[PDB]
């Protein structure tokens, strides 16, 4: 009935947790909670019962994560594609969501005592107006909490998120807050729904599917990918433990690759900027280098002016995003 | 005539599967040694022989993009030996084979965002005119289909910046190494993709 | 009668030498042996006697330098401008030079026992043909010795040296061994008469004049400048010691300035090359950067091809310079 | 009318010396603090007041070349106060004052060598046509006279890359600091240059 189970780890779980916590631990784990309906059929129960147990496992898995010191979790809860299912199933899912978000506001203050921040990411205008208001309440209430973070991807796809982010930047140049040349990989990051969290360390999908189904495609480009056969309502602490173990075995090569990518992107951005400065300096008829350090000044100004327009764009984008949440 | 029999056998193999990829991705994550170009070329030639239209070769260090001629030469060499007029063979491999590196992913989405924001600044487009499909058309993929199967070679459990936008439904099959890869191993991955069930959210 | 005096240092000279040798010592000292005629007038002797004592002090000062471990010395012995003096004085100088270079070949082998290399730099075609042959003999004989180095600037000016160096590089492009864009500060260094020695650490001029009189202008741009009032025939070990002391007090700021200059020149050369690569890449219609690292390859090739033409030019320039010395 | 008396006094000072520099160089070697622009401007204004035609301001870190407007503004400010129509005053200081850095030395000789070698490559000149005078004409000095006096300020006993080619006969007078420099100190250096004997090798 609540959104986080209150239970400590058993001996073997505690013991193994202490062991792996001697190595690199994930700061952020993302889940694709897949396999509910197959689980319902395997246990000879209705599909709403499968989905209902699926939510219970989400509350259980968050307690495992908090006990493991993993304080940020993102979950795929409802895809835009899931709107294509039968009205009976979609209404069943909408009703389950109405019920848990309503119990969430009743279980408030218990959200203060643990500092849990609830973020709900997606094209939320596709949801029923009432469910939107329940979502907005929960989001507005748990803002300014910082002890842990749960991002619920509801009525979400990654392509819709990436498209909206580009629309945001296009709004920036339309308003005069951005030049088209300011658009960058780093700037698109900050226009995603997930812009207040770091990219996931691990992406876990259950049920044995080896696809991503339009989930955090931008964000998991360098995440550890763990595809586990177990059905989501049957997820155990040890499935989660196995996934973290996978991440620890991948960590050294994943971190080097993450850093080589970042270093290469900054190197190429510098080459492009120097070439821009050189093109302008080839025009005007000025020297490409010299003791006056003209190109060094124009490089600093080109960058500083870019960071200034970007910071102004982001402040306006955050004011617009708080406005819709306030109403 | 011996090569004609092999051509038939390979085409019969691809036609026998419940489904075949139209666009195959090869992601090489092994960084111990430099990749085996003859092994990569063999995977590519098998893809063409069994009927896969497009093949994208990817590594996150850009080694294949910086050794494009070596790779094509090896592909053309083995394709000729299997298919027993070099220009048409060269043009065919250039139309089917694309060598990719990280910049083809996120950096290309950024390039498209710049192109669209430039149209907004010219009063030729509105920010609201950029839906999921228009952005898809703006990418460097153009008309080519998204990869439906990716063979990931190596010990890294990651896609490492491979067509983020295009792999929303791509099946990701993992093999331990591309070195001395066998056709049986390659075809077993095709059988796995053939057996997968795609529900599209329904 | 010889070209180097055979004498050890006295106690106080030895003691002070050991002291300063605990700090940075000059590897190369250049002398402007100025004041001979004023010394002749002060001692009421003929000017040839002043010049003759001037040579004796040169032989004495070289022994001081060898005892101090300063193994390379450059001296201004005769300026092209000195040809404008009276025939009586010029003939007197030419005769003194004929006599010492002739005694030098008689005192050969004693040049082997100390590995002394004699180089005579200047526009030597202005000297009498006989004196040229004596100079060429001494130079050809002491080649391949490496224990110490004396560079005698005879019929020399710096502007004539810099002009000849530029003519050499122009010869390179005429022959096809050089592109005009290969010309650089470093390349001009290697076309000077002094190209087989490092730039002087100290420039000493005697007699109280505070000018350079067209001597090692390129080479002493970052040398320690020591102008000492004493007349050259009266130079003592302690004048030399005072000059080294000046160099040690200047060394930290002189070395930082030398290095900041070198670092800045290489930085600006890299900017120019990157801009060249960018201009070519703007033409042809190729990208200014990308994962193919096209500009990184073109930068390496632009540099490697430059170093290859330069090395070929220098080998030809050294073959031509050995040919004239052989004849 | 008070400023007219000062103008007369300064001109009478310059005319009283046995000789006066046509082109004065100011080499600042002090690197402890940033140079005092008002002190530098005062040296420059005194040079103009006593009758020196050209003044070159030099520091090996390029500080003056990167602060050209600050220096001119300070020069124009003090020149107006001493000389009691801003464009003509600005043009006059630009014709008399040149701010230099190391690139004006060796790097400019290299630029001239490139220009000449480019003519050789175009069959427009022969390597033998480059004598001492033609190279002098190729430099960025053009028609301006070489410095005959350099005032070197600071504790460094070096020219630190100041017009190597142009200082073949320049007298190098050294002062301990440009900070709070007095006119008497500046004029004593002029007296020293006035007293020097130039024999030109004879
Ligand atoms: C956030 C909240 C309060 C509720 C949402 C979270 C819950 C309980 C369920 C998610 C809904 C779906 C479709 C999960 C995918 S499993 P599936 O339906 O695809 O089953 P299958 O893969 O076909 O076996
Ligand atoms: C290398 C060799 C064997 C001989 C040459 C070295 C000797 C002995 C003399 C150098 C000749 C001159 C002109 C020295 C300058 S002093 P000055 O003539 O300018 O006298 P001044 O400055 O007028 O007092
Ligand atoms: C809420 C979730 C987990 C949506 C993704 O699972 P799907 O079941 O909808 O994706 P497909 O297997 O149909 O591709
Ligand atoms: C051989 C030498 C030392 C020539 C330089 O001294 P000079 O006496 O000829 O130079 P000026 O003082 O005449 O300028
Ligand atoms: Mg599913
Ligand atoms: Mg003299």
């Amino acid at each position: 009935m609540s959104w986080i189970k209150e239970g400590e780890l058993s001996l073997w779980e505690r013991f193994c947790a202490n062991i792996i916590k001697a190595g690199p631990m994930p700061k952020h784990i993302a889940f694709i909670m897949d396999g509910n309906r197959r689980y319902a059929k395997k246990c000879q129960v209705e599909r709403q019962e499968g989905h209902s147990q699926g939510f219970n496992k989400l509350a259980e898995t968050l307690r495992w994560c908090l006990n493991l010191g993993i304080l940020e979790v993102t979950v795929y809860a409802f895809s835009i594609e899931n709107f294509k299912r039968s009205k009976s199933e979609v209404d069943g899912l909408m009703d389950l969501a109405r019920q848990k978000f309503s119990r969430l506001m009743e279980e408030k203050e218990k959200l203060q005592k643990h500092g849990v921040c609830i973020r709900v990411l997606g094209d939320l205008h596709l949801l029923p107006l009432d469910l939107q208001e329940l979502i907005a309440q929960a989001v507005q209430a748990t803002k300014n909490y910082n002890k842990c973070f749960l991002n619920v991807c509801f009525a979400y796809t990654s392509r819709h998120e990436i498209s909206n982010a580009v629309r945001e930047m296009a709004w920036g140049v339309e308003q005069g807050l951005l030049d088209p040349s300011d658009i960058s990989e780093s700037l698109l990051d900050k226009c995603l729904y997930t812009n207040r969290s770091p990219h996931p360390d691990i992406l876990i999908r259950t049920s044995g599917e080896v696809r991503l189904s339009d989930f955090l495609l931008w964000q998991t480009s360098h995440s550890c990918l763990v595809f586990q056969p177990v059905l989501w309502p049957e997820y155990t602490f040890w499935n989660l433990f196995e996934a973290i173990l996978q991440f620890q075995m991948n960590h050294s090569v994943l971190q080097k690759a993450r850093d080589m990518y970042a270093e290469e992107r900054k190197r190429q951005q510098l080459e492009r900027d120097q070439a821009t400065v050189t093109e302008q300096l080839l025009r005007e008829g000025l020297q490409a280098s010299g003791d006056a350090q003209l190109r060094r000044t124009r490089l600093h100004k080109l960058s500083a002016r870019r960071e200034e327009r970007v910071q102004g764009f982001l402040q306006a984008l955050e004011l617009k995003r708080a406005d819709w949440l306030a109403r | 005539l011996a090569a004609a029999h092999h051509r038939m056998r390979w085409r019969a193999d691809g036609r026998s599967l419940e489904k075949l990829p139209v666009h195959m991705g090869l992601v090489i994550t092994e960084v111990e040694q430099e990749p085996s170009f003859s092994d990569i070329a063999s995977l590519v030639v098998w893809c063409m022989a069994v009927g896969i239209s497009y093949i994208s070769v990817y590594d996150h260090q850009g080694i294949f993009k910086r050794n494009n001629s070596r790779l094509m030469d090896e592909i053309l060499k083995q394709q000729q030996e299997l298919l027993g007029d070099k220009d048409d063979q060269v043009l065919n491999c250039h139309l089917a084979v694309k060598v990719l590196s990280p910049e083809d992913g996120k950096a290309d989405i950024v390039r498209a965002a710049q192109d669209f924001c430039q149209l907004v600044a010219q009063k030729q487009k509105r920010p609201t005119d950029l839906d999921v499909d228009t952005l898809a058309s703006l990418l460097s993929s153009n008309g080519c289909p998204d990869p439906d199967l990716v063979l990931k070679f190596g010990p890294v459990d990651a896609t490492l910046g491979f067509l983020p936008w295009h792999i929303r439904l791509t099946e990701i099959v993992s093999l331990p190494s591309h070195l001395n890869i066998s056709y049986e191993d390659f075809f077993s991955a095709l059988r796995q993709y053939a057996a997968c069930e795609q529900r599209l959210g329904k």
